[PDB]
């Protein structure tokens, strides 16, 4: 029923690689607020706002901290999540609905979350000449928001 | 040097199909006959569906040399479903390594497309074929769960493969681990008694290998060639794999253990991608019962006197002490781009002098690339520089792709009983498969006593042997001044005492007809002693 | 005759155990003319430096204006061989090697050479835009094959004898060696020769890479400089093997990897200061010892030569030929050569 939009995440090398080139302890998936505005111009249409990742074959253990960017100089922690272990790229959603509600309207110049531990669009684990190779279905943020009409 | 290069074993086979890519000897005990492997990866089959499958010819010794190839599996591609083909056999390059036990048969093949049960992709695990008498097993170590080239999807079972003393199983596959290699070693006796045709994993109770490495560590081809050895005097011989790819593509040797693969030692190639570690054989050469590792590298530069770099190989001889430490000695190729260095092995006590012989050869060397075979003595200190004796091939290339004469060769194995260990030399280019037989070894003792020296001359000498000869022998000598000759034709029994008589500088030449044995093997003379006395 | 190399030819009669040395002068020129070739890898591991390759075109010509006066360019590619385990060969997977990823990418191929050298520049910005991103399986990618192939066929290049041949080859990891190929299940050498059919070597999948040694001795013979621009920690790997390789250099291709124009300014540069000369001597029973002289007044002999020198600056080449068919002795990189003729007595 309601309008749903993508907001697709900024490149690998262009944006996301600008200062923290090797985030090797949590991989990092940075935004633009121009994009969010783009998708949906009222803060308050923002009916829910979901994070899609695609799961890797880990089959182990899962354990995931996410961490969040206040001001660009602090973390902020909002809840974990933990994986199957299933060997399927499973589908994995997140409510980040108040970050992205909060960040619609708050002027900045790059936003992003943290996936500590205590994936499709990023390395696969296959090391050599198998592993920066990048696909479809790279994570964005799903939005779900009314038409500005309609409400 | 006791190679008869006047009469050698020539064996044919089907025309185009490497004939000659891995040869060894069949040595039943429970027969009188030895029997001979010689490998055809690219030889048609009668199998449903199957070119270019291969197969492991079986040739006799006998007068009338017809060969024939051995029936591993008589069969078609299996299914896994209906309208899937669950094998994939084709051009699967089968009998690329034959190994032979006293009774038992090892062939595999390294190209052995088998579709995962899951993925089902034509990935090559690698399988083998162990055959000791009528009944056959099939032995696949790279098949198990883990699946894709992460742990064993490019495994490549069955590249190169040995038997142990203590009735062992070492086979090494250079592309598991994303081509990192691994060394399955497994009991002859488990995969005997537990072969179920309807299991493919097939795990086992006592199967060791090595695991995975850091990714550093990729692409290091481990288990390119393996052999067997005793180092630190426990009863069971240790393994050692060649690694040309591994220390940022150095070059190194790696020794593992056969209890739970402990590594003892390494090995350091000097240049970079100089192939060191391409082939590696374990063999004594000094008689000291240690067994030394013996290490080619076929590529490798040298500089010369101007500077020019010569790619003409080299081969660096391990000398094992009882302390552990191991003296390197380097022997540089003789002919610019021959590749020497690229088959090494053993020969055992070819000349039966107590010390053991090995065998080097250049698949790519001589005159129009004919391939040239070099054979070395041992010394108590290593083993002789320069070669004791030559080989060339008499063949020409067919086509494009070069003959390479003494690609491959098996040896240390007496065939003819006479104590000497024989030869076999295979090239798959022209498709033949060459046995060269060790003749019979004289040593001879000569003296002369002139007294005074200011007359009578009284030359003595005589005559000694190992293995079955002639009871009989037949010396011709000669007579100089300063009549000036006196030839005469004498008869010196094996272990004779001083053969001496008078006439009122000697040479001596041996009869090559009278001690001709049947088969036509022409005594030959010591080539370490002296022809001629003052 | 010649003209670097001053002496066209020297004649000299020796007797055996005597020993008879001449003169061997060379000066180098300036504007030399220039054909660079662009050996660049297209597989999967370089998605951003196929796009930074892009803009080399226009500019590098403005940089070479005012150290050559005429510039010719061309163009190539290559992945790997078209065998197992180097690609999968699933029938879904033979033709594209990025099903599993659901992208779009070229079929590998053992080499294509896409465009010629040519004096159009606008060929080659037409030519990087239509050629797509490769890949394979196994990290090591066949780069001696395509330097041994863009080498000896002249022909199809399209080489010319009075420009400085310059072969660019362009690489961030390990490339596969000689022997390589037995896992293939191919084990007889590469001959060396031409076998480009129509732009693409169909010899991929029945003779081995080449020797080092073998690829070394082809570029010498073809008069051939090598640019090893590298961009990964293979810097090292490749800087090691300069010596192996005489007459060729490495570089360094940073992570922003837009210093290709400087890179290859560089590389020149140290391309025309470093002389070195060998020999390629079959004639038997004579013994070669080279001394050369520097400019700068330090007696350097060997291969080594002469660093640092430039134009109107005459460097000496002592030679002193003495005995125990003619022999060439060359520079590496310059078109010409000195051959001499010995009386055979
Ligand atoms: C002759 O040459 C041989 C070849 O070079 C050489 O063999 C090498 O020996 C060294 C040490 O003797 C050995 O290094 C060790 O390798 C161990 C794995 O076999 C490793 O164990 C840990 O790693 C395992 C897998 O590593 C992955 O996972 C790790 C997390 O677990 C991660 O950190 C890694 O980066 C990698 O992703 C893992 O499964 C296992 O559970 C261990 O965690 C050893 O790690 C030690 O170091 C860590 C700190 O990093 C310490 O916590 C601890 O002390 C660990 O023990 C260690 O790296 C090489 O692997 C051998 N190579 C081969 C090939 O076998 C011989 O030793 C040489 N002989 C002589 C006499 O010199
Ligand atoms: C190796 O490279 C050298 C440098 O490129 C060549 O040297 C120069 O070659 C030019 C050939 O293109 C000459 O130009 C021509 O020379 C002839 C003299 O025979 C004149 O009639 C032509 O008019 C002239 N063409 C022009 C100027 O456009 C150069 O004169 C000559 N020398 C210099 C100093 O540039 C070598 O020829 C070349 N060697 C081989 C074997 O190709
Ligand atoms: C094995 O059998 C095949 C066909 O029965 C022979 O022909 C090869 O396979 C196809 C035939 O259509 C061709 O594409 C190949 O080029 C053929 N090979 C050659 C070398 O011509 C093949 O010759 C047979 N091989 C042997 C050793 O007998
Ligand atoms: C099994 O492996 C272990 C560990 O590698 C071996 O224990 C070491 O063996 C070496 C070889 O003699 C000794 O020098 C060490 O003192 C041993 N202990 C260590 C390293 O802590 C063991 O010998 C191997 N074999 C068996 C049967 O256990
Ligand atoms: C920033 O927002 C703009 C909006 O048009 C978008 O095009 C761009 O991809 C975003 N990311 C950047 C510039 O890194
Ligand atoms: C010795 O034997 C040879 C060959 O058997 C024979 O030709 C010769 O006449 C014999 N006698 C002498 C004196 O050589
Ligand atoms: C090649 O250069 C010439 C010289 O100006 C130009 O006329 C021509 O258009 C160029 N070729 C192309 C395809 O643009
Ligand atoms: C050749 O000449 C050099 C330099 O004059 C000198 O080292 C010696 O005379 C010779 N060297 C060799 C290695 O023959
Ligand atoms: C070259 O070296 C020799 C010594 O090997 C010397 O006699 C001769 O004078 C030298 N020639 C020149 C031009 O310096
Ligand atoms: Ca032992
Ligand atoms: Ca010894
Ligand atoms: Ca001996
Ligand atoms: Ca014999
Ligand atoms: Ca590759
Ligand atoms: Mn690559």
């Amino acid at each position: 029923a309601k309008e749903v939009t993508r907001v697709l995440m900024v490149e690998t090398h262009n944006e996301i690689y600008d200062k923290f080139k090797q985030s090797t302890h949590s991989i990092y998936m940075f935004f633009n607020t121009s994009e969010l505005r783009e998708a949906v111009p009222e803060p308050v249409l923002l009916s829910r706002a979901e994070l899609r990742l695609l799961r890797l074959k880990l089959k182990v253990e899962q354990h995931v901290e996410l961490y969040q960017k206040y001001s660009n100089n602090s973390w902020r922690y909002l809840s974990n999540r933990l994986l199957a272990p299933s060997d399927s790229p499973e589908w994995l959603s997140f409510d980040v609905t108040g970050v992205v509600r909060q960040w619609l309207s708050r002027g900045g110049e790059i936003e992003g979350f943290r996936l500590s531990a205590h994936i499709n669009g990023f390395t696969t684990g296959r090391r050599g000449d198998l592993a920066t190779i990048h696909g479809m279905n790279r994570p964005f943020l799903l939005l779900m928001a009314t038409p500005l009409e309609r409400a | 040097f006791n190679l008869d290069v006047d009469s050698p074993a020539e064996y044919s086979g089907p025309e185009g199909s490497y004939f000659g890519f891995a040869v060894d000897f069949f040595v039943p005990s429970a027969s009188s006959r030895m029997f001979l492997l010689v490998g055809a990866p690219k030889a048609n089959t009668t199998q449903p569906g199957i070119v270019e499958g291969g197969q492991v010819l079986k040739c006799d010794w006998s007068s009338t040399r017809r060969c024939q190839p051995i029936e591993f599996d008589a069969t078609g591609n299996r299914d896994y479903a209906k309208d899937d083909p669950l094998e994939f056999k084709s051009h699967q390059w089968f009998g690329a390594s034959v190994r032979s036990k006293q009774d038992k048969i090892l062939a595999c093949a390294p190209l052995y497309h088998w579709r995962t049960e899951m993925k089902q992709e034509r990935e090559p695990v690698g399988t083998c074929f162990l055959q000791d008498g009528t009944k056959t097993v099939e032995y696949a170590p790279c098949r198990s769960q883990d699946i894709d080239a992460d742990g064993q999807g490019f495994c490549q079972g069955g590249f190169s493969i040995d038997f142990t003393k203590a009735d062992r199983v070492l086979l090494g596959g250079p592309g598991s681990f994303y081509w990192q290699g691994q060394l399955i070693s497994d009991q002859v006796a488990e995969i005997v008694s537990k072969y179920d045709p309807n299991v493919y994993s097939i795990k086992y109770n006592n199967q060791l290998a090595t695991r995975t490495a850091q990714a550093i560590f990729d692409d290091s081809y481990l288990g390119y060639s393996v052999a067997v050895g005793d180092f630190n005097g426990d009863g069971i011989d240790d393994f050692v794999s060649g690694v040309p790819r591994a220390a940022r593509t150095l070059g190194m040797v790696y020794i593992y253990d056969g209890k739970n693969m402990s590594s003892l030692y390494n090995f350091t190639g000097e240049q970079m991608a100089a192939y060191f570690g391409f082939s590696v054989a374990a063999t004594d050469i000094n008689g000291d019962d240690y067994a030394d590792v013996f290490i080619g590298a076929p590529l490798f530069m040298d500089r010369g006197s101007d500077g020019k770099l010569q790619e003409v190989g080299q081969v660096s001889v391990s000398l094992q002490r009882a302390s552990g430490d191991f003296q390197t000695t380097k022997l540089n190729g003789f002919e610019v781009f021959a590749r020497f260095g690229s088959a090494i092995a053993p020969l055992g006590d070819l000349d039966q002098d107590g010390f053991n012989d090995i065998a080097i050869a250049a698949p790519y060397g001589g005159e129009d690339k004919k391939g040239i075979v070099y054979i070395f003595n041992g010394r108590s200190t290593g083993l002789n520089a320069v070669p004791s004796q030559i080989l060339e091939g008499q063949w020409a290339a067919r086509s494009g792709c070069p003959p390479s004469f003494g690609y491959s060769m098996k040896g240390a194995t007496d065939i003819d009983k006479n104590g000497y260990p024989d030869l076999i030399v295979g090239a798959f280019g022209v498709d033949r498969a060459i046995l060269y037989r060790a003749r019979p070894v004289i040593t001879v003792n000569a003296g002369l006593e002139v007294y005074p020296s200011i007359f009578n001359v009284r030359f003595c000498l005589k005559a000694d042997g190992k293995g079955v000869l002639p009871r009989k022998l037949n010396f011709q000598v000669e007579l100089l001044l300063d009549s000036p000759s006196h030839s005469k034709n004498m008869t010196i029994s094996r272990g004779g005492l001083m053969q001496c008589e008078e006439l009122i500088f000697m040479e001596y030449r041996l009869d090559y007809r009278t001690a001709a044995d049947t088969t036509g093997l022409q005594p030959i003379l010591n080539q370490f002693t002296p022809a001629n006395i003052s | 005759i010649n003209t670097q190399v001053t002496p066209g030819e020297v004649s000299i009669q020796l007797r055996p155990g005597a020993e008879a040395n001449f003169m061997l002068k060379v000066h180098p020129l300036k504007k030399y003319p220039v054909d660079l070739y662009y050996l660049v890898d297209v597989s999967a591991s370089m998605h951003n430096n196929i796009e930074k390759l892009n803009s080399v075109g226009n500019d590098l010509s403005r940089k070479m204006a005012f150290f050559s006066r005429d510039f010719r360019l061309g163009f190539g590619s290559y992945v790997d061989k078209t065998v197992s385990p180097y690609i999968s060969i699933h029938p879904e997977r033979i033709h594209n090697q990025c099903s599993d990823y659901n992208l779009d990418c070229m079929p590998p191929h053992g080499y294509i050479h896409v465009l010629s050298l040519t004096e159009n520049i606008t060929e080659f910005e037409k030519a990087v835009h239509r050629q797509k991103i490769s890949g394979n399986i196994d990290t090591p990618e066949g780069g001696f094959d395509a330097m041994l192939q863009a080498a000896v066929c002249e022909s199809h290049i399209g080489w010319r004898k009075e420009a400085k041949r310059l072969l660019l080859v362009m690489t961030d990891q390990t490339s596969h060696l000689a022997l390589d190929s037995k896992l293939a299940g191919i084990v007889c050498p590469n001959d060396g020769n031409c076998h480009l059919k129509n732009n693409v070597y169909v010899k991929s999948t029945t003779m081995e890479h080449p020797s080092l040694g073998q690829l070394s001795e082809k570029l010498i013979d073809n008069n051939i400089n090598v640019i090893f621009a590298v961009q990964g920690k293979q810097f090292h790997w490749y800087k090691d093997l300069l010596p192996l390789l005489p007459g060729t250099i490495a570089g360094e291709i940073e992570s922003k990897a837009a210093n290709l124009n400087n890179l290859v300014v560089e590389a020149y540069q140290k391309l025309i200061s470093e002389v070195k000369v060998q020999v390629e001597n079959q004639v038997q029973g004579i013994y070669f010892n080279i001394t050369a002289i520097c400019p700068d007044g330090s007696r350097k002999p060997g291969m080594e030569g002469c660093r640092n020198v430039t134009s109107n600056d005459e460097v000496l080449f002592n030679v002193t030929v003495t005995m125990k068919n003619y022999a060439i002795i060359k520079p590496i990189g310059f078109n010409e050569t000195a051959k001499i003729h010995i009386h055979r007595n």
